[PDB]
């Protein structure tokens, strides 16, 4: 616990932004996966 | 493995100090160069194949197939322990007011806790003197001679009625034979029985590797002869150790094939068990 | 048999304890355990057989589920073993994950498999008895069509218990062993050897059977591959091309992965065996 290097926070607005970005990334991956199942 | 704190401080200071780009480039180059050199050493080591194969099969602490034994890896940090004197005692002789003891070998003694039981009001000890020496002798009566061959360690005075006393040594002493003297107020000369009280001894010690000191010329000659004998024994043991490698490589070659064998601690592959017995059993010893 | 009786017809025993003063009798049998059930003679016996078979099926289902529940733990242990991470601590100094794998497979799966096999054998015997009784009753009712010798065996219960399961690992292994033995026998004819090498057998043996099976099977496959190229320059060139290609491909990435360099033992053994035969 005395090692200094082992010890080498986020606000709320950026938390909302991160959650929204996670949402759009999920939607994009969903549509990308749907695109590979289309009929040929 | 001794340089954990050094690299900790080096990383911290390099991270906290603002520096020019040239210094940063030099530092990164040094780090990457050391890493590359160590990786190259690892991948071409003669024992690298054996260790790499053994790592995933057996559980072993150290590397016991090294030509030159490493002083760093051979010398771990041994801690002190509480040892009772009688467990390491070999030969003992008592006199009217002293006690002389010899141990199995050398020891690095730090503290001595002395306990007293079945004491009587008739007579008790007021001053205890401790003596030590690191000269190995075969007969206690030979070392019984008082003045010349002893060193003063500590003098402790006791309040009347004391039962336990803590003889602390500011500097740990490397000793092989010990002596306790009752300076101020008893013991049987033949058997050492004491009717006034019963004394028990404890030590805060750990095993130590040391030899007798040299004071004159015949001692130097004895040291040279002893070192020659030790070198011969070490050479024999080293050859016996290095003789194990062909069998280990044969077993590794057989294990690599992984051929199924028909017949739960006994249901492991026989070659894996032989590998474990050969490495962790004999090479370790 | 399940119960036995011995009668002294022509010439004694205590009615309560069975002590005999005239002589002392001791018995030995040349026997072995047998899986059989009571015969069926009437209808309540059939009902009892049906109930017993239902109970046995339920027990077998429970044991089967308990057996198949072991697979996830086995695959987790296999995944952990494949990493081969060194662990710090002579029969106890072997890697703990290997000990756990041995205990899980040879200790518990074996017991579950044995219990399942016992229950399956009992169920099979009960089914055979029930089907025989049904056939006899149907014949008795019909008696109030000639069959040839082979048709009788086909219809009767004689031809019922000698067929292997379709998805069986051990049986497929045995069939591969028989195929290797037969092909080794066939290859001793030069014309058959040429036809076999024209079929493309060398690549199939090189890619599949070099590393699979017991050690004896592996050596036999090596011997067959050597024999297939006994006096054929084209087959020898093909085998040499396969060996050289594999060794070069492995040696290219040997530096970044040593298992590539240490998994060439069978190719080099094949080369040694081919060269050693003049
Ligand atoms: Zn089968």
């Amino acid at each position: 616990s005395q090692f200094l290097l082992t010890r080498l926070k986020m606000s709320e607005t950026e938390r909302q932004s991160m959650e929204s970005e996670r949402a759009d990334r999920s939607l994009f991956v969903q549509e990308l996966l749907l695109s590979t199942l289309v009929r040929e | 493995r001794k340089a954990a704190q050094f690299v900790d401080l080096l990383g911290y200071f390099s991270l906290k100090t603002p520096q020019t780009e040239k210094k940063l480039k030099e530092y990164s180059q040094k780090a990457v160069e050391i890493l590359r050199t160590q990786n190259h050493i690892l991948t071409n080591h003669p024992n690298s194949n054996i260790y790499n194969t053994l790592s995933g099969l057996v559980e072993f602490d150290g590397y016991y197939l090294e030509s030159d034994p490493c002083l760093v890896c051979n010398n771990p940090e041994v801690p002190f322990c509480y040892i009772k004197l009688s467990s390491i005692k070999v030969d003992t002789r008592y006199t009217t007011t002293q006690q002389v003891v010899k141990l199995i070998g050398s020891h690095t003694i730090s503290k001595v806790t002395v306990k007293i039981g079945d004491l009587k009001r008739t007579k008790m000890v007021r001053t205890i003197n401790l003596y030590y020496n690191n000269r190995t002798v075969q007969a206690i009566v030979e070392l019984k001679n008082k003045p010349a061959r002893w060193h003063k360690a500590k003098k402790v005075q006791l309040t009347p009625g004391q039962t336990e006393v803590k003889i602390d040594l500011p500097l740990p002493i490397v000793a092989s034979n010990l002596m306790i003297e009752f300076a101020d107020f008893f013991l049987c000369n033949a058997c050492g029985f004491c009717k006034y009280a019963r004394f028990d001894f404890m030590l805060y010690a750990k095993p130590c590797c040391a030899v007798d000191p040299i004071e004159n010329e015949e001692d130097r000659k004895k040291a040279v002869s002893n070192i020659n004998t030790l070198l011969d024994k070490a050479d024999r043991v080293y050859h016996q150790l290095m003789g194990h490698r062909p069998q280990l490589e044969n077993l590794l070659c057989k294990v690599n094939e992984a051929a199924p064998e028909k017949p739960t601690s006994a249901s492991v592959n026989r070659y894996i068990l032989q590998l474990a017995q050969e490495y962790c059993g004999d090479c370790k010893n | 048999a399940s119960n036995l009786m011995i009668e002294f017809a022509d010439f004694f025993l205590c009615n309560a304890c069975g002590f005999c003063k005239y002589a002392r009798f001791d018995f030995m049998l040349y026997a072995k355990p047998c899986c059989a059930v009571d015969p069926i003679e009437n209808e309540e016996d059939r009902k009892k057989a049906v109930s017993n078979i239902n109970t046995l099926l339920d027990k077998a289902d429970r044991v089967y589920h308990q057996l198949m529940g072991h697979r996830p733990q086995l695959e987790n242990l296999l995944c952990k073993v494949n990493e081969a991470a060194p662990e710090k601590p002579t029969s106890a100094s072997v890697n703990r994950y290997i000990l756990q794998l041995a205990q899980e497979y040879c200790g518990d799966c074996k017991n579950s498999f044995d219990e399942l096999s016992k229950i399956i054998q009992k169920v099979f015997a009960s089914r055979k008895e029930l089907l025989e009784y049904d056939l006899q009753q149907r014949e008795a009712a019909t008696k109030s069509p000639t069959f040839t010798a082979s048709q009788y065996r086909a219809l009767s219960v004689l031809g019922c218990g000698h067929t292997s399961s379709t998805k069986c690992y051990g049986c497929a292994s045995a069939v591969t062993e028989h195929c290797i033995t037969l092909l080794r026998a066939l290859a001793t004819n030069p014309a058959l050897r040429h036809i076999l090498v024209s079929q493309g057998l060398i690549r199939e043996l090189f890619d599949y059977n070099l590393r699979r099976g017991a050690a004896a099977m592996r050596e036999e496959v090596r011997q067959l591959m050597c024999l297939l190229t006994r006096d054929n320059p084209e087959a020898t060139q093909q085998m040499n091309d396969l060996i050289i290609g594999k060794v070069s491909t492995a040696l290219k990435g040997h530096w970044a992965n040593p298992d590539l360099a240490s998994s060439l033992q069978y190719e080099m053994l094949l080369l040694t065996d081919s060269i050693s035969k003049e």
